[PDB]
């Protein structure tokens, strides 16, 4: 940048938004990006001073424009998770976007985010009736996420189930064989939140994970689910029985179900592309030190696909 | 649309498909999921075997020298330059960290081969990938077939609505038209 070493910061901001909205097409979104990074990473003391001016872009009729929102809102409680007091009303307006792309887009945020919120509640040393309301909404949000699998719009509903099962294994313990990816090892789980919290209840949210988990194990045995949606799900279950072996056995249930009741509706290629789905998912759980307790049953499973024994033992211990 | 193509050894059906979605103003990238690249020989139990390290011009000029004249009327010379003028070597699957709407298998071996790699790679944004496998026979002419057929499919794609939501409806009419079966899968980035 040309004489930016001579500029403040805020003063770049500022020309760069104004900029952005000299453009009217989608290359508003490169100029808005640098807005980003420069309030962001470069100098988040002007994150709360130049907020409204991006969140003023939700209301831009560009698709792409509206993701960005998302997206900015996503980073920037990231980086400061108090924002979320006067930027959840946004994102949860934006789930409820005409158009599925940003409702998609949406959910995804709602992943990351979730669990980020939680942690502020947990570590929260007082809490404030805003917060309390605050959380009040991050979990409505999960809950009208949740009743997203009932959504017409396949896509909509696949990505309810990644949300769904992001809840599942932020609302569970981590335990001895969790198999915990390398992104994740500091996110919050059950077991990190204190028994006397003075607000977040650790039984209230043992509960709404199991029920959230038996939403998911209903939605599976559902007589229209989609190919799609069903090897979804599959995936799903097994990162959560890998991630919280004591869901296996669950899991387990679902697959031997699944298998032995294929959902009828699915086309000829459909019914393959999933029992390859299956296969693929129980020999990852094979593979899991915890499937010891379920390996005669996972075999059994594998040999009626058709696995040959060889193949098996390939993925043992 | 981002669009990849992948075959076993991102020579023939991934890069006559690479070619065609290309001129016709797709974004596209290709690959093989092969442990090596193969090409024909002078009897079909005879292939010539190389590192996909190997550029398409390294291949051209072994050949070049092995038997111009077998290797000119099998085609594979002109494959080989054709192949140069897109990009200079083959590429492999598993070693890009690259971001698609649609990855299009050209037979089930391959379709595994992504579908294992994918899953296995730990997902940081849970944004779905579509996988789907069309079985294309490894030799020119059903490459070129295979070829226009996923540029169909592309440009039915291309004009839905809703991608997600119309693609297995799509498939469907596809698997009907074209009497070919249309695995079809998700993965997660």
């Amino acid at each position: 940048v040309p004489r930016g070493s001579h500029m403040t910061t805020s003063e770049r901001v500022v020309d760069l938004l104004n900029q952005a909205a000299l453009i009217t097409n989608d290359s508003k979104i490169t100029v808005l990006k640098q807005v980003q990074e420069l309030i962001i990473n470069k100098d988040p003391t002007l994150l709360d001073n130049f907020l409204d001016e991006i969140i003023a872009f939700q209301a831009d009729k560009s698709i792409e424009v509206r993701k960005f929102v998302i997206g900015f809102i996503e980073e920037a409680c990231k980086r400061d998770i108090e924002l979320l007091l006067k930027l959840i009303a946004n994102l949860n307006m934006l789930l409820r976007d005409e158009n599925v792309n940003v409702v998609k887009k949406a959910i995804l945020t709602m992943t990351q985010l979730y669990k980020v919120a939680l942690q502020w509640m947990v570590k929260s040393r007082v809490i404030s009736e805003l917060q309390e309301a605050c959380w009040d909404m991050v979990s409505a949000m999960a809950g009208d996420i949740i009743l997203l699998l009932d959504s017409d719009n396949d896509g909509i509903r696949t990505h309810a189930i990644k949300f769904v099962e992001g809840l599942i294994v932020t609302l569970s313990p981590r335990m001895a064989d969790s198999e915990i990816p390398r992104r994740q090892e500091h996110d919050i789980s059950l077991d990190r939140i204190p028994r006397d919290h003075p607000y977040i209840q650790y039984n209230v949210l043992w509960e709404e994970g199991k029920a959230a988990l038996e939403q998911l194990l209903k939605f599976m045995v559902h007589p229209a689910i989609s190919s799609i949606n069903l090897t979804t799900a599959l995936g799903s279950l097994a990162n959560i029985a890998r991630q919280r072996p004591m869901f296996m056995s669950e899991v387990i249930q679902a697959y031997e179900t699944l298998h032995a009741n294929l959902p009828p509706t699915l086309a000829k290629s459909q019914v393959s592309s999933v029992r390859k789905n299956l296969k693929l998912h129980l020999l990852s759980v094979l593979k899991h030190p915890a499937s010891l307790e379920f390996q005669a049953q996972i075999t059994t499973l594998l040999v009626d696909l058709g696995t040959p024994q060889a193949e098996i033992a390939r993925n043992m211990p | 649309l981002r669009v990849a193509v992948v075959s076993s050894s991102n020579q023939n059906r991934s890069m006559e498909a690479h070619n065609i979605l290309s001129k016709r103003g797709f974004s596209v990238r290709s690959f093989g999921t092969g442990t090596h690249v193969k090409l024909p020989g002078p009897a079909p139990d005879k292939p010539n075997v190389y590192d996909f390290k190997t550029t398409y011009d390294q291949m051209y000029n072994d050949l070049l020298r092995k038997d111009k004249e077998l290797y000119t009327q099998n085609g594979i010379l002109h494959m080989l330059d054709r192949n140069k003028r897109i990009k200079p070597r083959p590429e492999r699957f598993q070693n890009c960290k690259d971001l698609f709407d649609l990855i299009l298998t050209c037979e089930e071996r391959v379709y595994d081969q992504v579908v294992e790699d994918l899953n296995s790679r730990e997902q940081e944004t849970c944004q779905p990938v579509h996988v789907v496998n069309v079985d294309i026979q490894d030799n020119h002419e059903e490459a070129t077939l295979g070829a226009f057929l996923i540029c169909e499919l592309c440009q039915c794609i291309q004009h839905t609505e809703d991608m997600e939501n119309e693609i297995d409806e799509l498939l469907q009419e596809f698997e009907e038209k074209s009497g070919r079966t249309f695995l079809h899968t998700v993965c997660f980035y």
